[PDB]
RNA sequence: GAAAAGUACCCCGGGAGGGGAGUGAAAGAGUACCUGAAACCGUGUGCCUACAAUCCGUCAGAGCCUCCUUUUCCUCUCCGGAGGAGGGUGGUGAUGGCGUGCCUUUUGAAGAAUGAGCCUGCGAGUCAGGGACAUGUCGCAAGGUUAACCCGUGUGGGGUA
RNA sequence: AUGCCGUGGUGUAAAGCGUGGCAGUGAGACGGCGGGGGAUAAGCUCCGUACGUCGAAAGGGAAACAGCCCAGAUCGCCGGC
RNA sequence: CGCGGCACAUCCACCUUGUGGUGGGUGUGGGUAGGGGAGCGUCCCUCAUUCAGCGAAGCCACCGGGUGACCGGUGGUGGA
């Protein structure tokens, strides 16, 4: 079984077990949350509908708090004499399944 | 005429590269007991002693 | 790995590409097979390279007690020297330079069945 | 007379709405 | 991270297309979709994916009255004024398949990848082709009701 | 302290002609970007020094 | 106070070089050329980082365009059907869904067809 | 190099130069000598490249190679890891999309307008003055302040013109 | 018809006015609408226009394509309209 | 529009309740000439403190870090 989950304005399709990079959550290391679906495969079946889906919440486990990989900016147009540098590192939650 | 542009490495290296050395093919010769090469076609100076094997 | 023995000729007197074009002729051979090839080459530079190989394989029979009849060229390499600079007078008052190149030679031969 | 004719003619296309430059 | 498929993934199959009455746009399109496999889910544009493609009866593509007299094919040899000029009545006399293969080849993407990808193309002006070992499925064109 | 371009040993007379040679136009040898040429604002020699009140 | 310029100096040109390792030619051994070629490098990944969310929706509609095609129905109506019968998935995952569990998919198109209007056309 | 202790002796070589010994803390200090960058030139090696139209990169991306790690196995296992499956570094980049160098100067330059072969070093709003105007800040305040000069080793104390 | 001056209500943060410090600019281009010169020619030339864009504006469309249409890039996302 | 990070200005409440910080809304953040504000790196001097022949500077490689100029750690080479 499997499960389409929404968090951070994104989706991801998870199973029990697996390991999720998502947007930032305002929880610390170790302790539990509960995430809204999309959509349940639980074999053949679907559950394709939002009545029965409001009831169903993915639960998970929070790994960590890691950093996305270094951006470099460096803007520039051409006969101007115009540059401008900056940096950015997005700031992740790394998610354990346990539940659906 | 005058080169417009320096030519690159990739096509400087291309041309460079075929400036090489034929090699000769070199037989054997047995003259005043000892064993030597020489090219082939020095076979008969060689037998006759005209070759100086420094 | 194997034994092994080294010679170097420095600051001679030929130019380094004119020293690779020979060198190239006798990379990776036997030191005897190696002796005639630059004994019978045209080129000039096979002079000083048949030294330093002879020199070399000296090294190694001498210092290192190793047998002649097992030595092949291992590595063999042709950096340039110091380049002295000179002067051509040309028509109208013009002076063009002229380079004299230099090479150090080095040579790596090694004993192996 | 026909580059001129061409390159004029090629604003009446629906993304120009009618109008070039030049 | 979105699929894209490994070497060793991609599994061929061969149709055979039989032009005795399509128009030759359709049957072009058809063949071109076919070679590229873009009616496969595991597509990617980067990958050769697509099946053998075997067209029969090049002879019997309806082409119009009109664009046999006047559609117009030009070859330039190089040379000055080299270019040449035969019609589409003239090819399907000589070499109808060429026609086929030519219409189909301006249908695919202009890289490196559809020099591969029109090597799987077989056109053949009679009713029988040499392909009998490989077992072609015979397919005929379909369009989805919207 | 430091020698202007003023005060550099020599470079009094222009070079070479100012057209037809293909070089820049460069006026005096002591100009300061040529090497052993003049100094652009260099130190100078001063006197640092306050007149502070006496309150203060 | 005379300063000598070098030690400062390095310390930008060793960060482009460092950059700029794998291009061909001037461009990996040349400051000054490499300088310029980092300003294209960065300009065209920052214009790349934005149309690459575009390219993947690019490549997610056209897989789920076939595996809609292959269950009988175009990408087109399945999209409004979806859409009606109140279904908020998004591409990126009803494309994973076609690659890897079509007889989910094929739940899902008769989902949508059921929800699609009997005439579409009015 | 602290000191010449500047490489006796042997070997290849006409020599030059080198190899072994030896001095030295160090020859990764050998009179071409402190440190020893870059351009530039080799040699070896991993991947790619001989049907393809490339401002030379960027995003997507298979496959190879390298080194670490979770599995089922050589359980020889104290082994160590051969290999297998997964994951991760690092190198390379078959293939797909997008993509008209930098500077100056211009209404407008990828421009077939200017300048630049490359690297290294150097090369352009500074100083003087109880100057002028305006501001920030500190001292004193209906007052504020000294100039020359005098006395002090000084940056301190006097000095009302 | 528009535009312009005044006045009373309502709305609108980054409007306006006075006085100082420091400027740059004073070669404009095209497009829409109204005119002069020109042959009611010009990618021509000279004016008007609380008109636009470029200049100094990247992104999408127009095959390519400063000045046309859409739309004004704070950074990230393998989300949606 | 969604979710996350940053900045400017302003409104609403506290801590010195504008020297400046703390919390939440709201608006804003393309840019040449040009104006204003805040910073990085190099060298020299003074004061305090702390490392260095058990190895400083400089240079090279690798692994990391910051919104930017840039910074740190480890190892190698080196010798004040
Ligand atoms: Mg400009
Ligand atoms: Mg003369
Ligand atoms: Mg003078
Ligand atoms: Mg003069
Ligand atoms: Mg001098
Ligand atoms: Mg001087
Ligand atoms: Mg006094
Ligand atoms: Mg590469
Ligand atoms: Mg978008
Ligand atoms: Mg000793
Ligand atoms: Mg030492
Ligand atoms: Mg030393
Ligand atoms: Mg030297
Ligand atoms: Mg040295
Ligand atoms: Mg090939
Ligand atoms: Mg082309
Ligand atoms: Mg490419
Ligand atoms: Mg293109
Ligand atoms: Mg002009
Ligand atoms: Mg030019
Ligand atoms: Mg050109
Ligand atoms: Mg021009
Ligand atoms: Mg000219
Ligand atoms: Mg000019
Ligand atoms: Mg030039
Ligand atoms: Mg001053
Ligand atoms: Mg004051
Ligand atoms: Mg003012
Ligand atoms: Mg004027
Ligand atoms: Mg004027
Ligand atoms: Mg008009
Ligand atoms: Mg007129
Ligand atoms: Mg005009
Ligand atoms: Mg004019
Ligand atoms: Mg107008
Ligand atoms: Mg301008
Ligand atoms: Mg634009
Ligand atoms: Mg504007
Ligand atoms: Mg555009
Ligand atoms: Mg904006
Ligand atoms: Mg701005
Ligand atoms: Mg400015
Ligand atoms: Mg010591
Ligand atoms: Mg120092
Ligand atoms: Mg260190
Ligand atoms: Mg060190």
């Amino acid at each position: 079984t499997y499960a389409i989950v929404k968090t951070g304005g994104k989706q991801y399709k998870v199973a029990v077990g697996d390991v999720v990079k998502v947007e930032k959550l305002e929880s610390e290391q170790g302790e539990k949350v509960s995430l809204p679906v999309a959509l349940v495969v639980d074999g053949a079946t679907v559950t394709t509908d939002a009545k029965a889906l409001a009831k169903v919440a993915v639960t998970g486990e929070v790994l960590g708090h890691t950093k996305g990989p270094k951006i470099r900016i460096h803007k520039f147009k051409n006969k101007t004499g115009y540059h401008k540098r900056q940096g950015h590192r997005q700031q992740l939650t790394v998610l354990k399944v346990t539940g659906i | 005429a005058v080169p417009k542009r320096r030519k690159s490495r990739s096509n400087t290296r291309s041309r460079r590269s075929q400036w090489k050395a034929a090699k000769t093919e070199l037989v054997g010769v047995t003259v005043a007991g000892h064993a030597h090469k020489v090219p082939r076609r020095l076979l008969k100076a060689a037998r006759l002693g005209l070759i100086d094997f420094d | 790995e194997y034994p092994s023995a080294v010679a170097k000729a420095r600051f001679v007197r030929v130019s380094p590409r004119k020293a690779r074009r020979v060198i190239d002729l006798v990379r990776g051979r036997s030191v005897s097979d190696a002796l005639d090839i630059l004994r019978w080459a045209p080129q000039a530079a096979s002079g000083p390279v048949a030294k330093v190989i002879a020199s070399a394989a000296a090294n190694a029979q001498n210092n290192g007690g190793l047998d002649p009849a097992t030595l092949v060229v291992a590595t063999v390499y042709a950096d340039q020297g110091p380049t002295a600079k000179r002067i051509r007078p040309r028509a109208q008052g013009r002076a063009f330079r002229i380079r004299r190149r230099t090479s150090h030679i080095t040579v790596v031969v090694e004993s192996r069945p | 007379a026909k580059r001129g004719r061409k390159k004029r003619d090629r604003k009446y296309s629906k993304a120009n709405h009618g109008k070039r430059p030049n | 991270p979105t699929y894209a498929p490994k070497a060793g993934d991609t599994t061929r199959s061969w149709y055979v297309i039989d032009a005795t009455d399509v128009v030759l746009g359709r049957l072009a399109v058809a063949a071109a979709n076919l070679l590229r496999g873009k009616h496969k889910p595991t597509f990617a544009p980067n990958v050769d994916g697509g099946d053998f493609v075997i067209v029969i009866n090049a002879d019997k593509v309806a082409i119009s009255g009109d664009k046999l007299q006047h559609k117009m094919v030009y070859r330039h040899s190089g040379y000055p004024g080299g270019l040449h000029k035969r019609t589409i009545g003239e090819l399907m006399q000589r070499h109808p398949d060429r026609v086929v293969e030519k219409a189909i080849l301006g249908m695919l993407p202009k890289n490196r990848l559809s020099r591969q990808i029109q090597r799987k193309l077989r056109v053949y002006a009679g009713p029988e082709h040499p392909h009998s070992a490989q077992q072609p499925v015979p397919y005929e064109l379909k369009q989805v009701a919207q | 302290s430091t020698k202007t371009r003023g005060e550099v040993s020599g470079g009094g007379r222009k070079p070479y002609r100012q057209k037809g040679t293909g070089r820049a136009r460069q006026g005096s040898t002591r100009a300061p970007q040529f090497t052993g040429g003049g100094v652009v604002h260099g130190p100078k020699p001063r006197d640092y020094s306050q007149r502070t009140p006496k309150k203060m | 106070a005379r300063v000598k310029r070098a030690v400062n100096a390095h310390k930008k040109r060793r960060s482009i070089l460092k950059a700029s390792r794998g291009y061909r030619g001037q461009r990996s051994r040349l400051y000054r050329k490499a300088k310029e070629q980092q300003l294209h490098s960065l300009n065209y990944a920052y214009r790349d980082r934005r149309a690459r969310k575009g390219e993947f929706r690019k490549l997610w509609i056209a897989r789920i365009n076939a595996a809609a095609r292959l269950n009988d129905i175009t990408y087109n109506r399945l999209i409004q059907g979806l859409k009606a019968a109140g279904v908020e998935v998004d591409r990126k995952n009803l494309a994973d869904i076609a690659i890897s569990d079509p007889a989910a998919f094929t739940a899902l198109v008769d989902v949508a067809r059921a929800a699609l209007p009997e005439d579409v056309n009015a």
